[PDB]
């Protein structure tokens, strides 16, 4: 019935307003109702002449032209098959070329949508008309400068559609030389700059253009246009902050460009690399939820290119990063990535300290300060957060488990970074090997050990087979799955390498807290074992421990816990004496 | 001997004096300083380090005393002065690579908080936000944030909530003298509402004042609101939600159609303006909350529903999901005479999606999936979602969204059939079962051979299949002979012999149980 119903309703101009909408409803019903093979192709063969005669007439308008374009968009939505796709191609590419880059309606948008949905069939012989479309693309891209240069202070959605259409139409077919012409267009790209909303629309047109220029992350091309990409990066900083989705897509396109070696080496020499995590790569005052992606991109960039940055660049980079390392609103994953970046950059700063009279000691100490501050903050808050929900004597809990794991990895990354930093300040600024630390960094290290002996307590929480967290026992004499053994071994290594008579003061001041935490956390006993096993540091630590325990001997008769702790400590002391007689 | 500027500027003697005053037996040393607060005034102004030294000593004194607060008005008159001074902010922000005096802000904020917690100074308490969320943050955030989050909404407004809110509103005048935009004016909305909610579970004049004082686009100047708009919308939402109910709201909201909340939210979220998704969707949520409790207007609820459905394009997930959770049960209850009407409007907006807008379709599918309980009476609308799931599962769902959404949408119809039988299009249900059979044994290959997630969802899909056969929908299920053959015959090709066949074996075992219930399948085991 659909056939004879849609055919009998044939009406050109006798009823322009509502008859076309009724036929649109009828064809929508036809599309929602299944059609058989005998009622499949003839429908389209009849629709095509109808679409032709309806587009022949009626080229901010709200006239029957609108419902005509809507009927066309529905015929597009059909997507029945491909056999009858040839004349529709001609009609579409004929209606595409005219009345573009002007105050035209969305007719061209649905036109590019059907063009995209059309080339999926891989039609060889239609490459000539799409080649003419690419010639029109050449025209409009070269015309863009004049367009923005004619509209001054005294729509705009066609370029993104055309760009994404050309992208999806150049990705599927055989690789041809037309992409090199599109590259030459990227050389002629526009780089200069409610009507302000239209200018921002032009900015996002340029952003979509760049998104198409992402091809720089593909087969190599002759890149002799650094000035154009620099101007585009400037426009990016000039882009609006209210649009979150477009800014996110732009940051993605940027990080994709920065994901190749031949493009990274040209970034640091641009504006002295001052355009880092300062409020350029993120919304100025609108939104900062996409901050993780920008921070990860910047971290990867600075990591790949750290070997070519002077003192000022790395100093201000650390200044900008230490600010976000402490941000509680960011997920702990970003904090771990920033700690990794800092501990990987510490070695580069140390190696570069030979130049420009050094000046690295100050920055290294100032970032060791933020490292110990993060240690203290996590030992103060993360430990409490987990202890306030432990199930003694054993969904949001699934995510709390992942958070606990992120904290368990954060403590390890912090320990490793602190070790690498201790290796740093003791090997730069002339320089004298094993220089005695000054009182400032000595007290900083005292507080560092005092706060890290607590952060290491995160390894006393376990995950059960039902999802609920479980608090570990006080003492079980196990291996702890080997996860934390290396962590506290590196924690001890941090101190095994420093000056002997500074170790002496640090541990003479912190030995009571050490035994206290060991009694409250038996896993820390290996720290003393590592101190006693490392040469050049076992004698001092053993002497301090015995001098502290000889006065606390009567305390072994009161309770059994501290008595056993002191017994194990004396056993370790005797083992060390046997090893370092 | 230590307070001599010549010796007080030296780092060595200054550190020595700090360590001495920090000692436990420094009681008499602290008293001689508490007896002369004017001394610090001469230091709290190249000799700029004396400011930091004085701020450090004051912090030690405050920490060791905890009561020398009411006698230091003349001191805080200069301590707060440097806190709010733009010179301090700039000097400490511009260059902070390796600059000394790094802990000055933390101690300054600490002593300011210690002073303001003994006497309730509104201007000082609100100016404290200069480093609570905005400004500079190096260990300075949490110490004050946790206080304002837990201690403030515990005993602060136990007696004068209304007067305190009026003072915080009158703060606009002194605030505009030094801070004109969200950077402070937006943060002041948090300290008040933690208590407003803690005690929201009493202040009528404040409800009337907030509406008229903060007229739509306050001061008739929309250009200055960037983030304050979102927090004001959240204020209005949680206000119409908990603290003032109809009893207190209807008194002044009778003029909703006027400059009141309704016009404060509707024109911005309706028009294409306010491209910022946050403010637009927060206004949508405010309208949803208003509709949920009162304001039964001339069918504008359907307009809001449509604007929400068509607008959740890319990243509106959280806010639109909350707005639907708050509004989805409101429209049908208050549209009894238009149940069929709203359902047909939903169908319309669904069929007008011929572009298929993959992300929009996924968002709509998730929306209709969350509310399983509100579409049992519209079985007519199952064909569209079933046909959409069929094509969703066929796409290369390397991403997490498509096929997981498809399998949970299949679980949706499973539960629908469960509640229908134990209080449907037969061919489409058979196709749904065949799809659950196919997708269940197809996701096993999406993940690598081993050492990766993706198997728990396959197991839960197998459980869904096991459970879907207990209802009386099993008799017409079709055997996927060709799919099973192709997948398990892969073993003939030693490449790609992953456990996918093992899940296919478990599914063949489930169908073996089915034939154990109905031996008719014996004739269908030929393949």
């Amino acid at each position: 019935k659909k056939y004879l119903q849609f055919v009998a309703a044939l009406t050109d101009v006798n009823t322009p307003d509502e008859t076309k909408l009724k036929m649109m409803q009828e064809v929508s019903e036809n599309f929602e109702n299944v059609t058989s093979s005998p009622q499949y192709s003839t429908f389209l063969e009849h629709i095509i002449p109808r679409f032709l005669t309806f587009l022949q007439d009626g080229e901010l308008q709200e006239k029957p032209a609108q419902q005509l374009r809507k009927l066309v968009l529905e015929i597009i939505h059909r997507i029945p098959t491909n056999e009858h796709l040839r004349p529709h191609t001609k009609n579409v590419l004929s209606v595409m070329f005219r009345f573009l880059e002007t105050e035209n309606e969305e007719n061209v948008l649905i036109c590019l949508r059907i063009i995209i949905e059309l080339h999926k069939q891989f039609r060889p012989p239609i490459t000539q008309e799409i080649h003419h479309f690419l010639d029109f693309v050449k025209q409009i891209y070269k015309e863009l400068p004049k367009v923005v240069n004619r509209y001054f202070e005294n729509t705009h959605s066609i370029i993104p559609r055309g760009s994404l259409s050309l992208k999806v139409l150049a990705e599927l077919p055989i690789i041809v030389v037309l992409m090199y012409q599109l590259y030459k267009l990227n050389i002629h790209n526009v780089v200069a700059e409610e009507l302000y909303a239209d200018f921002i629309a032009a900015q996002i047109k340029t952003l979509s253009f760049l998104a198409y220029i992402i091809r720089i992350y593909q087969e190599l091309v002759t890149k002799y246009s650094q000035q154009m990409v620099k101007g585009m990066l400037q426009l990016l900083s000039n882009c609006p902050a209210e649009t979150a989705h477009l800014r996110k897509e732009l940051l993605i396109a940027a990080k994709h460009i920065l994901t190749t070696e031949l493009r990274n080496q040209f970034i640091p020499c641009m504006d002295k690399l001052f355009d880092e995590s300062i409020l350029i790569g993120s919304g100025y005052t609108a939104r900062e939820t996409l901050r993780p992606l920008a921070y990860s991109t910047l971290a990867d960039l600075v990591h790949h290119v750290r070997q070519h940055l002077p003192l000022s660049d790395l100093s201000l980079a650390v200044q900008l990063f230490a600010k976000n390392i402490d941000d509680e609103s960011l997920p702990s994953s970003i904090q771990t990535m920033s700690c990794k970046l800092l501990l990987n950059l510490v070695d580069c700063i140390r190696s570069k300290s030979e130049q420009e009279s050094g000046n690295g000691r100050d920055v290294l100490m100032r970032m060791l300060e933020v490292f110990v501050l993060k240690f203290h903050t996590i030992a103060r808050y993360q430990l409490s957060a987990i202890f306030k929900k432990c199930k003694p004597q054993s969904d949001k809990e699934d995510k709390q488990t992942f958070q606990v794991t992120d904290c368990r990895s954060l403590v390890k990354t912090l320990v490793c970074g602190v070790k690498t930093i201790t290796w740093g300040i003791t090997s730069c600024k002339q320089f004298i090997p094993n220089k005695q630390l000054q009182p400032k960094e000595t007290q900083i290290y005292i507080k560092l050990v005092k706060y890290a002996m607590q952060a290491l307590d995160i390894y006393q929480v376990q995950i059960a087979g039902n999802g609920q967290t479980y608090i570990r026992v006080a003492n079980c004499q196990t291996v702890r799955m080997k996860e934390e053994k290396e962590v506290l071994e590196h924690f001890a290594g941090v101190f095994t390498m420093m000056n002997p008579l500074t170790f002496k003061e640090i541990f003479q001041t912190t030995v009571p807290y050490m035994v206290e935490r060991i009694s409250k956390n038996y896993a820390l006993q290996i720290v003393a074992n590592s101190f006693l096993a490392n040469p050049t540091t076992s004698a001092l630590f053993a002497t301090i421990l015995v001098e502290y325990l000889l006065d606390r001997l009567p305390e072994m008769g009161s309770n059994v816990e501290l008595s056993n702790l002191y017994l194990k400590l004396f056993k370790l002391v005797f083992g060390s004496v046997s090893l370092f007689a | 001997l230590f307070m001599m500027e010549a010796t007080l500027n030296d780092p060595q003697w200054s550190r020595m004096f700090m360590s001495f005053l920090k000692h436990k037996d420094a009681r008499p040393l602290r008293d001689v300083l508490a007896a002369n607060p004017n001394r610090f005034i001469t230091l709290l102004l190249m000799r700029l380090d004396l400011q930091f030294q004085a701020i450090k000593i004051i912090s030690i004194i405050v920490k060791n005393d905890d009561s020398w607060l009411a006698s230091q008005h003349s001191l805080v008159s200069q301590l707060r002065r440097v806190w709010v001074s733009e010179n301090f902010q700039e000097r400490h922000r511009k260059e902070n690579m390796a600059a000394t005096n790094w802990k000055e802000p933390k101690l300054l904020a600490y002593c300011l908080l210690n002073y303001c917690k003994r006497n309730y100074g509104d201007i000082e308490l609100l100016f404290q936000l200069l480093r609570a969320f905005t400004g500079r943050f190096l260990c300075n955030m949490t110490f004050l944030k946790e206080y304002m989050e837990e201690e403030i909404p515990k005993n602060y407004s136990i007696a004068q909530k209304r007067a305190l809110f009026f003072r915080f509103v009158d703060f606009n005048d002194p605030n505009f003298g030094d801070e004109l935009k969200a950077k402070v004016l937006q943060h002041i909305l948090n300290p008040a509402f933690l208590y407003s909610f803690e005690k929201g579970e009493d202040n009528p004049e404040s409800i009337t004042s907030v509406f008229i004082t903060k007229v739509l686009d306050p001061e008739k100047q929309a250009d200055m609101l960037d983030s304050l708009r979102i927090y004001l919308l959240q204020y209005a939402t949680l206000l119409v939600e908990h603290a003032p109910h109809h009893i207190h709201d209807n008194n002044k909201n009778r003029n909703s159609k006027l400059r009141r909340l309704m016009t404060f939210a509707w024109p911005c979220l309706l028009s294409k303006a306010c491209v910022d998704p946050a403010c637009k969707y927060s206004g949508h949520l405010l309208l949803a909350h208003i509709i949920a409790k009162f304001a039964i207007h001339k069918k504008i609820v359907l307009q809001v529903f449509h604007s929400l459905l068509k607008a959740h394009a890319m990243e509106a997930r959280a806010i639109v999901r909350q707005a639907m959770a708050i509004l989805t049960p409101a429209v049908p209850a208050r549209m009894e005479d238009g149940h069929q009407m709203l359902t047909h409007w939903t169908r319309k907006i669904i069929v007008e999606e011929g572009h298929t807008v993959p992300q929009l379709v996924h968002i709509l599918h998730l929306i209709v999936q969350h509310f399983k309980v509100y579409y049992p009476v519209r079985h007519h609308l199952v064909q569209h979602m079933v046909s959409a799931m069929q094509r969703l599962g066929f796409t290369p769902s390397v991403t997490i969204e498509q096929r997981r959404l498809a399998v949970d949408l299949s679980e949706v119809v499973i539960k629908w059939e469960l509640q229908r039988i134990k209080d449907i299009d037969k061919q489409h249900t058979d196709t749904v079962v065949n799809f659950l059979i196919r997708v269940a044994c197809q996701v096993n290959d999406n993940t690598n051979t081993a050492g990766s997630p993706g198997e728990v969802l396959s197991r839960r899909c197998v459980n869904l299949l096991k459970t879907a056969l207990r209802p009386d929908m099993w008799p017409k299920s079709e055997l996927k002979l060709q799919w099973f053959d192709k997948l398990l015959m892969t073993v003939e090709q030693p490449n790609q012999v992953n456990y996918g066949n093992i899940c296919t074996g478990l599914e063949v075992l489930s169908f073996l149980l089915t034939v154990l219930q109905s031996p008719a399948i014996l004739s269908s085991f030929k393949p």
